[PDB]
RNA sequence: AGGGCUACACACGUGCUACAAUGGCGCAUACAAAGAGAAGCGACCUCGCGAGAGCAAGCGGACCUCAUAAAGUGCGUCGUAGUCCGGAUUGGAGUCUGCAACUCGACUCCAUGAAGUCGGAAUCGCUAGUAAUCGUGGAUCAGAAUGCCACGGUGAAUACGU
RNA sequence: CCUCCUAAAGAGUAACGGAGGAGCACGAAGGUUGGCUAAUCCUGGUCGGACAUCAGGAGGUUAGUGCAAUGGCAUAAGCCA
């Protein structure tokens, strides 16, 4: 929870003033990471999968949750059942350990990160970025891997807008664009 | 050691295993070596665990993969969408250093379409 | 490409770019000096470069000059 | 004046260079012939990584310059890998020629490092200092040779027979 | 043999009338207990594009139902164990 307090701390205070908030029960709280990447493919391989699981098992602290399809209607193929995903959402603790494990070591192992989009945000106000490629972060071993990896995150808050969405992660060390 | 990044060049002489680089060449690397303290003859997977952290800190001075075909496209593209005879000649795939089309040029452009 | 020290320019395009830079804006240029390098003054400049048959519109832009007027005029026709 | 003869899905002839260890690369080092040259060949020295530049002697030639032969040989390395093989491609930046290097010049530095592991049917040259291989010079020409013409180094195999 | 209309708001009704299906399928696709709820669009997201997976919002039985059609189904018969 080390960047928990910082919410209670530094933050709210700062939205507290800034957004000029009446009540600390309205800050907009941070609600849970979900991760996401929508390996897909399979068929080809299929192995590879349990390996975009094993790798976000790993990015992760808990278990993979391997999605189904869904609609069947896929040109790709798809059929109802068949694998291909692994969502993962965060957990409280993990969750804000997560949201410190990155924007302080994840994003920060760059690619060529120079800024971060300040509109990956939504309508009601969370923001979801694309990796692009699996920074290879504190992951099960580094130059052991296989063919890349890529994958998705999405924040998610309880901000009534997508610019109160911005005060937030603003306030922590949302590395951002500007 | 990934070095530069990734590249696990070893069992080679230090020269030749450093080029291995995506951004150095044979000069830069006997050269990089001498300016680092690193002979040539010294292979490095044996070498010292220490005398490697030299090398990437002397080699961090020269563009690498990473932002080297990074920019290296970024050329391209500008005098590409400019207009200029050589950009033309990429986006229709001929040789730009301006060679003979009627004969040779399988490297260039695509082999046979016969 | 290279030509050691030295951009070079016929004078006819010079005499007539310089007017046109202090003159302001106007009609294009019409040159056949193709091979003569373009120069910060020409940028955004009306210039007809003749290629065999006509002229044609250029503009000259930031990137674009250390080049010649000429790689920016296809000489011969394909498809 | 500028462009074109350097166009391109393509096909054919002649070649150059590779596929490597009878080799690549580093260092040291031995032997040659034949030529060219006062809008020329241009040393030595200095600067530049280098192409080259500055200054500037000599030679109109068995006197001077182009000009440092390459193989080879000694040591060392690589250990067979698409590789320290092979260099196309392209990018960035330059040198020189010439009014003039876009189309279309030759070369240099750094980077990049494709095809290619000896090539189907078919087909070519060569009987000895020949073939094979290695370098060298000249004509043309301001400046664009893997072409042409010429020079010497090393140096085979095979011919029953028609 | 089953479904709808013909069929005049009970049942039932004819034509060489207008339209479709059945001759099976499941040891679970049966039983019960426990839990779940869609289609579709918008927006924002690595490779993800018309169309996979993810996040939200709108939407509300327009989904689904082993196979026709009608009636039915959220206390779900629809879905998972
Ligand atoms: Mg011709
Ligand atoms: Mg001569
Ligand atoms: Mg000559
Ligand atoms: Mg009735
Ligand atoms: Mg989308």
């Amino acid at each position: 929870a080390k960047l928990h307090d910082y919410y209670k701390d530094e933050v709210v205070k700062k939205l507290m003033t800034e957004f000029n908030y009446n009540s600390v029960m309205q800050v907009p709280r941070v609600e849970k990471i979900t991760l996401n990447m929508g390996v897909g493919e399979a068929i080809a391989d299929k192995k590879l999968l349990d390996n975009a699981a094993a790798d976000l098992a790993a990015i992760s602290g808990q278990k993979p949750l391997i999605t189904k399809a869904r609609k069947s209607v896929a040109g790709f193929k798809i059929r109802q059942g068949y694998p291909i995903g692994c969502k993962v959402t965060l957990r409280g603790e993990r969750m804000w350990e997560f949201f410190e494990r990155l924007i302080t070591i994840a994003v920060p192992r760059i690619r060529d990160f120079r800024g971060l989009s300040a509109k990956s945000f939504d309508g009601r106000g969370n923001y979801s970025m694309g990796v692009r490629e699996q920074i290879i972060f504190p992951e099960i071993d580094y130059d052991k891997v296989d063919r890349v990896r890529g994958l998705d995150i999405t924040i998610t808050t309880t901000a009534k807008s997508d610019e109160e969405g911005r005060a937030l992660l603003a306030a922590f060390d949302f590395p951002f664009r500007k | 050691a990934r070095i530069a990044g990734i590249n696990i060049p070893d069992h080679k002489h230090a020269v030749i295993a450093l080029t291995s680089i995506y951004g150095v060449g044979k000069t830069r690397s006997k050269a990089i070596l001498a300016a680092a303290g690193i002979a040539e003859d010294v292979k490095i997977s044996e070498l010292s665990e220490g005398q490697i952290d030299t090398l990437r800190d002397e080699v961090a001075k020269f563009v690498v993969e990473g932002d080297l075909r990074r920019e290296i496209s970024m050329s391209i593209k500008r005098l590409m969408d400019l207009g200029c005879y050589r950009g033309l000649r990429h986006r229709r795939g001929l040789p730009v250093r301006g060679q003979r089309t009627k004969t040779n040029a399988r490297t260039r452009k695509g082999p046979r379409k016969p | 490409r290279s030509l050691k020290k030295g951009p070079f320019i016929d004078l006819h395009l010079l005499k007539k770019v310089e007017k046109a830079v202090e003159s302001g804006d106007k009609k294009p240029l019409r040159t056949w000096s193709r091979r003569s390098t373009i120069f910060p003054n020409m940028i955004g400049l009306t210039i007809a470069v003749h290629n065999g048959r006509q002229h044609v519109p250029v503009f000259v832009t930031d990137e674009m000059v250390g080049h010649k007027l000429g790689e920016f005029a296809p000489t011969r026709t394909y498809r």
